[PDB]
């Protein structure tokens, strides 16, 4: 059921995935090209959002809906997937609940997005069940792309350099990375990392959603004049090798 | 050659300033006081401009039109590009987007500035493709002390390797963190192989010929705006006569 | 598998006693005695570099006797292995008691037909060797010094944490590979078997009987001996084969330790 | 190009093994045994180029290729060296280091030049110089192989990291190795060193020659029975994966 | 100035090898193969305190020999040097590889009517000793370890400040003296001149007739030597001198290294 749950988040492939923290808001998105929306209520302690507020979220759109749950917090995690959600987001961006485990994946029937650094800790999130993983840059609202470039480029050099590594010299990669050696493997073999990988972070411009894709990502998270901004990201991810096409985009944006 | 070319693209301003503008205002002053180009930007986080006001500043001067791209973000530089800029200055002062990689610039037909505080950094950006160095200083200070050294980090690293027993050259490299080739050009000219201006602090007439007595082919600058535009670009053209120098610094009014 | 194979192969050896011999008459000495198999090698007190010894002396050793024949070949040195395989012995030890030969890889044991037996100090060197393809672990202590302190110390290691990976909740044994940095997959079979999936023996000082008793009751399936460097060889290797196969009978352990001669 | 000549004129001794000789005699019986080339030298104390006294009667004694030792950075030994025909010139950190910060400008001689190297930076950069022919040196006379798998390990390490990088990082992967540009550009298309790869540094018998071989090295130099264990690194080198010739060979060779 | 005609008298040395001799034979052996001048001394390998040597054998070789004789006074023993001058030698070397006399200065050589040779390691310490008065450089590396490796350091280190001075800009160039140190005239001196204002030699670990060759292509006037501590001294003191007379020529230096015996 994992390689189903895996095959889903494929549908992702292509899309902007945007934080939401109302049905208005969600609706925008979705009009806009969201290929899906994340729901939020928002210093303080950060936790799963309101089971009323995802349930309008999710009755006012169509396409997939997703939801915070803190790190290991399985029980958040219990909840979001008893109301339905199509896909759960353990997420660092919200208050750790545990800051030695994560939810062990597997216990669940939705598929579960995590944000990872690096390949070793993207392999440890997908052992233990993630479907789909984000590459995570800075986890405030900063507008910069600079963390996420450099996650992004991490995650592909690795994989890279295991695509053409000396099978012999593959386990002491795998103990270095601390990652899983079977997954490492599927890794080498397949060229790429084994599910859908997004990147989030900072995304601000347009010219920054087509920077990750240009870097190889699947897709971008994105968190004046919203819905122009909302459409200009859309279209920079579905025309990302087209500098005119960017350049139109990006003409007028208000401000950032 | 493409980038001999691109290299050429740029000489075309030796002798010139290179002023910043945020509107077709600002961008007619410069051109009005006899800037070589301009360089259009709106000013957190600092991006590239928006693709609007570039354009506008573009039909509304005759000179060249430059403009930033962050550090790495060679997306923002294919849009600057496509916007039919003459020169993209992946910039420092903007914020950086790739700490570890700069712009692959030979992958563009524009040619480009890149920013550098000694002659190491100078001959990397050039490898990678940039068709002008502006040697950095200090930035939003007003303070020429940086600038200073690192043309004169620059110049004086190109006089050793002038000078040097080529035996000694390739060792040189390596401590310089530099393309051997691009070395051994730099030691055949006498000089960087591309337009080299100054930037960060210059402030006045006499800042502006100072850098051009140290050996830059121009600069660039970021009371009375038309005043001083004027001052500084005769001061570039009259570097090394103090009379001008001081006919244009009297009555200059807080800079 | 051929990896479940080379796994059962090892089974065989249960209940053994492993010895090393330098020449013919110690192999035959070793087997009368009753050793489970002999390891075949040509270090500490001498120093030069300890390499795979030489096939002719491996050659005359797999003729002198009946019981399984092992020879050691220098860590990550494949070819070593490669040229082992090649004489026909019934297993190899990728040994850390001879000349490291590559400081950052192993052997890739699975390249092979003939199965491994690789050393560890704890659980996770050991899933690690593992996965490699090692088919059979020991648990070395400190080598040629006749102290048995340190194989204590990884017996207990590698068994301690077996028994807390046996009990673990299960959403924290992947941060528990990850600290182990030892394949998860490898580490849930081994919380599920209760044990180390494949043959463990000790190894490392281990001197008299009640040492090689000790390290049974420990848990090991068995020892490695260096024996030929004391009092009465025979003797003496007779009454460590006794005491792995009787280690929880004190009786007969001190009928065998009695009279043993200069350890 | 003269470059390109000389390094055709070590591509001649792929697939073969040098052995070095201190006289007249050594030399018949390493020719003898199938040496492909000679490394004439007369050996605490300091060591420099050996008297061309007895390089001239070494390489009157065989008919394959004579190499000689000069100091590092020893560029008149280098001369007097190359007056006297000598085929290779092994600039050799095994000699006592002549100078400190350079190296021999080898572009500056006609013969082809031998240079030792622990990493891929440093092969680069005697290439740079002129080095027609890379030896990746573990020690040197402790018959322990340990030090030359590392650096063979480094070196083709990288070199297959170089192979798949995306090129926009080839820059600061030239900068970090602090290697001429150019030259890894040309190493990421050639997939390997643009020169013959030897390896050297504590072979001491026909396993450790073929493990070298086997790890990607185009030969090997070597520093009991001496006609007998020379022929039996010959041939394992000639056979570095036949096993079953690697038992035979290896069989009752001796003290190593 | 009397300076310029001590740094005159140096120009004749150019092209040169000076010869360490402790005895008449020797220092006839030296002028027998061309040595331009002789450095009489009665010292790592033993210890004890290094000093001026005893006039009488001084006054002997001064005899044997007819190019010029040339004599050790250690570093700021101005009295040692007062002695030398008036047993009437050449040159004298205030010299390092005796045992330093005054830790804080040097002789004052501008007091002497004889002309000096100074060691020195880089460019700053050369033009202090020159401005002291020394009329003659001798850029040292180690001292009686048959090494030429500092040597060479110091050389490039020289000529290498040289270069970078030459072309320097003229408003840098006051920061430079006070980086290295030393009187800004002379630096000045230097850089109009291109060179040093004085005669400069190489001097340190010289044992090869390669060596010697290789100091004079890295631009030295000449070399010193330490010769009999090796095989045959004649054949080798002779073979040094024809490599320093033609250290651009492979071939000739093919042919004197030759055949040379235990260097």
């Amino acid at each position: 059921p994992f390689s189903v749950k895996v095959g889903l988040a494929q549908v992702l492939r292509g899309g902007a995935i945007v934080e939401v923290s109302s049905v208005n808001q969600a609706k925008l998105a979705e009009s806009a090209g969201a290929c899906s929306v994340i729901v939020s209520d928002p210093g303080g302690v950060r936790r799963m959002p309101d089971p009323v507020l995802i349930k309008e979220v999710k009755r006012a759109v169509s396409v997939p809906v997703m939801a915070r749950a803190r790190v290991g917090h399985f029980v958040e995690a219990q909840i979001l997937e008893s109301l339905a959600v199509d896909y759960i987001d353990e997420s660092e961006i919200i208050s750790v609940a545990d800051d030695d485990h994560f939810i062990n994946k597997h216990n669940f029937r939705s598929p579960f997005i995590c944000g990872c650094r690096d390949t070793g800790e993207a392999l440890r999130r997908i052992r233990e069940g993630a479907a789909m993983i984000r590459i995570q840059g800075d986890l405030t609202a900063t507008g910069n792309i600079a963390e996420t470039v450099k996650n992004v480029r991490s995650l592909m050099g690795e994989v890279r350099v295991l695509n053409n590594m000396d099978d012999d010299e593959v386990f002491t990669f795998a103990k270095k990375i601390s990652a899983p050696y079977d997954l490492v493997a599927q890794t080498k073999q397949m060229g790429r990392v084994p599910v859908v990988q997004f990147a989030s972070g900072g995304i601000t411009t347009p010219a920054d959603a087509a920077l990750m894709m240009q870097l190889g990502c699947d897709g971008v998270f994105v968190g004046p004049d919203p819905f122009k901004k909302l459409r200009s990201i859309v279209q920079a991810v579905q025309h990302y090798n087209d500098p005119h096409v960017l350049a139109e985009m990006s003409s007028g944006l208000e401000n950032a | 050659s493409p980038f001999s070319v691109k290299v050429g693209l740029a000489q075309m301003l030796r002798g010139g300033v290179i002023m910043d503008v945020v509107n077709a205002e600002q961008a007619r002053i410069a051109e009005e006081a006899g800037a070589c180009a301009v360089m259009a930007l709106e000013r957190g986080v600092a991006r590239m401009s928006d693709p609007q006001m570039i354009k506008e500043i573009k039909q509304a001067v005759t000179i060249p039109v430059m403009a930033k791209a962050r550090i790495g973000h060679f997306v923002e530089a294919q849009i600057l590009e496509a916007i039919g800029i003459d020169y993209i200055d992946e910039s420092e002062v903007l914020t950086l987007a790739d700490e570890d990689h700069h712009i692959n610039k030979h992958n563009f037909r524009i040619p480009f500035v890149c920013g550098c505080r000694n002659l190491g950094e100078a001959l990397r950006r050039i490898r990678e493709g940039a068709a002008m160095i502006r040697t950095k200083g200090e930035a939003g200070t007003g303070n020429i002390i940086e600038a200073v050294r690192h043309v004169r980090s620059v110049n004086g690293d190109i006089r050793v390797l002038r000078n040097m027993d080529d035996d000694e050259v390739f060792t040189f490299a390596k401590k310089l963190a530099a393309p051997y080739d691009l070395v051994m050009q730099t030691k055949q000219l006498g000089r960087l192989p591309v337009v080299q201006f100054a930037a960060g602090g210059v402030a006045t007439p006499a800042d502006a010929a100072l850098m051009m007595q140290l050996g830059c082919d121009g600069v660039f600058v970021g009371g009375d705006p038309a005043r001083r535009a004027r001052a500084i670009v005769q001061a570039v053209t009259h570097y090394s006569d103090p009379e001008m120098l001081v006919e244009v610094s009297c009555g200059l009014g807080e800079a």
